[PDB]
């Protein structure tokens, strides 16, 4: 079956940096556009970014453009999200997925547990 | 195994599909302002009528992001019969390979929705 497991979350201070990873298995990873989405406590799922198979075509939610970058290593079946200049509003569970269009995407069971990112001055 | 992400707009009258400048891009909350650009491509089925004669059915118009789909290679605004162009204010003129197309074996089309206040030609309806 198709599986995408996110990792790399952590607790960081505002202004900090974190790199998320997503391990793909069960399908030909390079044949698919990929996306990151996130869900903050008591908020709806928010699309974050997307990338083509070839790695040079990307787009981003306005809320993260210029602070996060999406990338991929097809030889390693891995997707990444490099987060800089983190803000408290970036606190959320992050999930990776094959790209799909949606109108108000809701969480899908096949995404797995995701990875928790927490941005707070208490860190 | 390639398809539009969205359902089609059926042309029920003589008027072809077109939109005022700035209108016509389907809603997709998994995308950015820069992504809001593409074309609709007309497809017309032919089938045998009850009387036995082949006939054209009502045309259906399918949306594809710029740089994707059957006319992936066409630059924005290029003139071609059965192709019309749409773009929301702020879209970027680059191929949207990071959205790409849908594989019908993997995902169903989502219903094409247009924002309230979108003008449609006579003979068209949209959700």
């Amino acid at each position: 079956e198709v599986q995408l497991q996110a990792s790399g979350g952590g607790l960081v201070r505002p202004g900090g940096s974190l790199r998320l990873s997503c391990a793909a298995s069960g399908f030909t990873f390079s044949s698919y556009a990929m996306m990151w989405v996130r869900q903050a406590p008591g908020k709806g799922l928010e699309w974050v970014s997307a990338i083509n198979g070839g790695g040079g075509s990307t787009s981003y939610a306005d809320s993260v453009k210029g602070r996060f970058t999406i990338s991929r290593d097809n030889a390693k079946n891995t997707l990444y999200l490099q987060m800089n200049s983190l803000k408290p509003e970036d606190t959320a569970v992050y999930y990776c997925a094959k790209y799909q269009a949606a109108v108000h995407q809701e969480k899908e069971d096949y995404w797995g547990q995701g990875t928790q990112v927490t941005v707070s001055s208490a860190a | 195994a390639t398809a539009s992400w969205f359902t089609a707009l059926t042309q029920h009258g003589k008027e072809d599909l077109k939109f005022p400048r700035g209108q016509g891009v389907p809603i997709n909350t998994n995308s950015s302002p820069d992504d809001q650009i593409g074309y609709y491509r007309r497809a017309t089925r032919r089938i045998r009528g009850g009387d036995g004669k082949m006939k054209d059915l009502s045309p259906r118009w399918y949306f594809y992001y710029l740089g994707t789909g059957p006319e992936a290679g066409l630059p924005y605004g290029a003139n071609k019969d059965g192709i019309i162009w749409v773009a929301t204010e702020g879209a970027l003129n680059t191929p949207k390979d990071h959205i790409g197309t849908r594989n019908p074996a993997n995902n169903a089309a989502i219903v094409l929705q247009l924002p309230q206040g979108t003008t449609l030609p006579k003979g068209f309806y949209a959700e």
